[PDB]
């Protein structure tokens, strides 16, 4: 008994069509029209660009998404990629839900904020108080809502085609850092916790889904011109601080060149927002405290509390001011096929992670990291040092021992 | 006791290959 | 504050000797606001005792002749406490130091400062160095252990240096050298330039536990 | 990774992802059997891809007779021509360890490193990255090769395939080079393994452990075995039939940040 037949018996479940024989065609109809990314055409423009999967895996994932999109009451999707590791592999798809479906978790927060303030009552001892610690710790940063920022894009993960897919949880903005303080494989089960330093606040599930959002905020990339922005009237006036995080596809895409697209790497615009180094794709101030509290201390702030404003790029970005890594182009162009420019496909390779690849034809394009899931750096990897120790209190007159009088 | 030779042990092992049924 | 009033005794519940001086246990309460609950000799605090600062400090221990002595722990006013020995109202010999976010240290002291082999255990990673102390900075040949690894090698002013090597609990080590590299030029306001040290690690080898 | 099954062993090692374009995949399955005639190799060994800013390095390799021998390494940038490379040394492998970062490319392209100016050449580079792969990641299974007592190693003709059981094993796959621990190793560990079969080193034994991935590709119907030491290398295993193979595509360097990584 073979585990060549255990994929077998679980991917003749994707193969098999089901028996729906009672299912009204109506609802096929309205099932089978846009919920479905063209992963297949996707890897062969990617086997033009000299990456993606062979044919049998690609149908097979095809096949995956089918079950996955027959289950799910899914409204777009996209073969976000693969990420490797040591046991298994990772099969990731960047998803969009339907209005009114989403599963909303019902409050876990009202949980754990209610087992910290057990005061005790009715004990009479008013000798040797413990001087209580003004430490206030730095407050939390909150995670990025639904449907906006770096959970914008809802992912799925499944180990094989044939198994069933796995929710990956949200993503943290203590997640993110701490992500990319540290690197570390994956195992092929994200029920395993991730042992580094810093300690990440998640298992390899939340690994999985900090490491895909730091690949989407920087491989994913769309040629200029295919992705504009939406035209809102009346909200002029609430751009101050708010950057713009809806994009549509322009209906009007002629298409660039794919000679252009290569020889300039200005034609691939990101369309996926940046994580900023808080965490979070939107700013989020840390500070600021309440209107109520804030009337009773304008006069003692000090210069040293204030945090700079951690600005981010924008929507629909070129690769070419993207950082270069040691004077290595983050970005690499080529074509296809060098004897043919006519049909040439842009290849382009991301530097800054290995594995990320789009292709574009002229017109049409996709985003596809098959890869560790691990940012390139020039230099090694290096551990966080250990935190600087805290300076103990200062031995004034509190702790100098007054002398004894006679 | 002495360690088999590397030719004894061949022999046993083509002993017992022939010996397969 | 140690400029006794010679004059100001202040309030006093407890046995004298034959001078007149406080003798035996007994309760002071200092002009300054403090108190006191231990016991005295020849006037002097010695022995036992514990002594309750005004705005919340306080140290329980033992004392010899107007200075901290012997074993005491003493539980400073920002929720910070020392538990060790202590000598001339120093923190001396070896002691435990909670911090104001439950960080650890664990070792020697000498002069109210971090001094010989500690272990100083960060509460928000869990990451534990063990390492020789000098006045309150890294150095010498230390361990950084957190959860999985620890980095063996050498410190220099909260920035580890020079070659050292990294033991995996998978059953591997990775020898490389640390090099105190100077990029960040601080474009901070103009108040004492800090040399932001940052090394910076170059692995060499990868090898198996022996 | 042989010429002659190049194409299945690149729809099989496909699932690494890495692939490659028809262009290029046509380009090699011909241009291998030319280098082959015109180099008299008696077997030609596709090495994989290295990536790099502008183009991409095609390298391959040819043997003797004798399987165990120094092979002639030889490069492309697009699959066509190609040419040959010199051999390394330890003087070569000293200089260029100093050289971080990706391949611009360009084999005529030079690196500046300075030293307590050295100029380092790309194919400077890509010779001593090519030899430290060979001899680090290099994967055969066992009963591939058999050696004669008259000191040549050749081909097993009657290597059928690792068995099911052997080919989940990280102790069946042999480095392919001449043995560096198994001469350190004791007369009773010498005692247990036959001189015609087991005279390489093993991956068991890997420095540092746990530095290969098995993974099981169509249920170990595919046997892919991902180096961590060095990114991007993929050695696929058809069990019972004789396809076999490796190929690495990646930018040649080593992930010596591996204790970091498990």
């Amino acid at each position: 008994l073979l585990p060549t037949y255990e994929i077998a018996e679980k991917q003749k479940a994707l193969f098999l069509q089901g028996h729906l024989e009672g299912v009204d065609q109506e609802l096929e109809d309205e099932i089978a029209e846009n919920a479905l990314p063209n992963v297949m055409e996707s890897a062969f423009y990617f086997e033009q660009a000299g990456v993606g999967l062979g044919t049998d895996e690609t149908y097979r994932i095809f096949l995956a998404l089918k079950q996955l999109t027959d289950t799910h009451p899914i409204q777009r999707c996209r073969f976000w990629g693969k990420i490797l590791g040591l046991e298994m592999n990772y099969i990731v798809a960047e998803v969009e839900f339907r209005e009114g479906e989403d599963e909303e978790e019902v409050e876990e927060e009202d949980v754990a904020e209610e087992r910290d303030n057990g005061e005790s009552e009715a004990h009479e001892d008013e000798e040797d108080e413990l001087p209580k610690s003004f430490y206030k710790a730095p407050q939390a940063i909150p995670k990025e809502e639904s449907r906006t920022g770096a959970n914008k894009y809802v992912y799925f993960v499944c180990n094989e085609p044939g198994r069933p897919w796995v929710k990956l949880p949200p993503v943290i903005p203590a997640q993110i850092v701490i992500a990319r303080k540290i690197k570390k494989f994956f195992t092929g089960r994200l029920d395993a916790p991730i042992i580094s330093y810093p300690p990440f606040p998640g298992n390899e599930s939340n690994y999985l889904r900090a490491q895909i959002a730091r690949i989407s905020a920087g491989t994913h990339v769309s040629p200029l011109g295919f992705y504009q922005f939406g035209e809102e009237e009346g909200e002029e006036e609430e751009e101050a601080e708010g950057g713009r995080n809806s994009f549509e596809e322009n209906p009007d895409f002629e298409g660039i060149q794919v000679i252009d697209l290569v020889e300039s790497l200005s034609n691939w615009v990101h369309h996926v927002q940046h994580i900023l180094s808080q965490g979070r794709c939107n700013w989020f101030n840390s500070i600021q405290k309440n209107e109520e509290e804030e009337e009773e201390e304008d006069e003692e702030k000090d210069d040293s509390d204030y945090i700079e404003q951690e600005v981010g790029l924008p929507l629909l970005t070129p690769i070419s001011e993207d950082l270069e890594i040691q004077n290595i182009p983050p970005w690499t162009t080529r074509l296809s096929s060098n004897l043919i420019p006519q049909y040439a496909i842009a290849v382009l390779q991301s530097n800054l992670w290995p594995g990320a690849y789009a292709f574009s034809n002229g017109k049409k394009f996709e985003n596809f990291y098959i890869g560790w899931g691990h940012k390139y750096s020039p230099d090694n990897y290096t551990p966080p040092v250990p935190p600087p120790v805290y300076q103990e209190y200062p031995s004034g007159p509190e702790i100098t021992e007054m002398d004894d009088p006679s | 006791e002495v360690a088999p030779s590397m030719l004894e042990i061949t022999i046993q092992n083509a002993k017992a290959y022939l010996l397969k049924t | 504050l140690e400029e006794e009033g010679e004059n100001d005794i202040g309030e006093y519940e407890g046995g004298r000797n034959e001078a007149g001086e406080r003798h035996g246990r007994g309760r002071a309460r200092l002009p300054n606001g403090d108190t006191y609950e231990g016991s005295y000799e020849f006037g002097k605090r010695h022995g036992q005792g514990i002594y309750k600062f005004k705005n919340g400090a306080r140290y329980i221990g033992e004392y010899v002749r107007n200075k901290k002595h012997g074993q005491g722990t003493f539980i400073y006013p920002d929720g910070s406490r020392y538990e060790g020995e202590w000598a001339n109202d120093l923190r001396h010999g070896h002691g435990v130091y909670y911090y104001i976010n439950n960080d650890t240290y664990t070792g020697e002291w000498f002069a109210h400062q971090r001094h010989g082999q500690g272990t100083y255990l960060y509460a928000e990673t869990g990451s534990k160095y063990v390492g020789t102390w000098v006045n309150g900075q890294q150095e010498g040949t230390a361990e950084l252990i957190h959860l999985n690894h620890r980095y063996q090698g050498k410190f220099l002013n909260k920035n580890p240096v020079g070659p050292g090597k990294y033991v995996f609990d998978v059953g591997c080590e990775q020898h490389g050298e640390y090099r105190l590299t100077d990029m960040e030029r601080g474009e901070e306001e103009e108040e004492e330039e800090l040399v932001t040290v940052v090394p910076k690690w170059k692995a060499t080898q990868i090898t198996e536990l022996a | 990774m042989d010429a002659d099954s190049l194409l299945l062993s690149l729809e099989l090692a496909s699932g690494s992802g890495q692939g490659l374009s028809p262009d290029r995949r046509a380009s090699l399955l011909t241009s291998l059997m030319l280098v082959k005639r015109d180099y008299r190799y008696d077997r030609v060994l596709f090495w994989g891809r290295i990536l790099g800013l502008v183009a991409d390095y095609y390298i391959a390799q040819g043997l003797s007779e004798d399987q165990l021998a120094p092979r002639k390494t030889l490069y492309s940038l697009n699959c066509t021509e190609w040419s040959l490379l010199p051999p390394a040394t330890e003087e070569m492998v000293a200089q260029s360890s100093v050289v971080k970062g990706r391949f611009m490319g360009d084999p005529s392209y030079e690196y500046e490193h300075t030293e307590l100016v050295v100029q380092i050449k790309e194919e400077t580079r890509l010779v001593s990255v090519i030899d430290q792969i060979d001899k680090a990641v290099a994967i055969i299974p066992r009963g591939a090769l058999f050696k004669t007592p008259f000191g040549p190693t050749h081909v097993n003709r009657t290597f059928e395939g690792l068995s099911l059981s052997e080919a989940k094993k990280l102790s069946s796959y042999f480095h392919f080079r001449e043995p560096v621990e198994l001469k350190n190793k004791t007369l009773l560990e010498k005692a247990d393994l036959d001189p015609s079969l087991d005279f390489m080193d093993s991956l068991e034994h890997d420095i540092p452990k746990g530095s290969w991935s098995i993974q099981m590709e169509r249920g170990n119907a595919l046997v892919v075995l991902r180096s961590l030491l060095w990114p991007g290398l993929t050695f696929y295993h058809a069990p019972r039939t004789k396809n076999y193979g490796y190929v690495y595509v990646g930018t040649g360097e080593k992930n010596m940040d591996l204790p970091f990584m498990l």
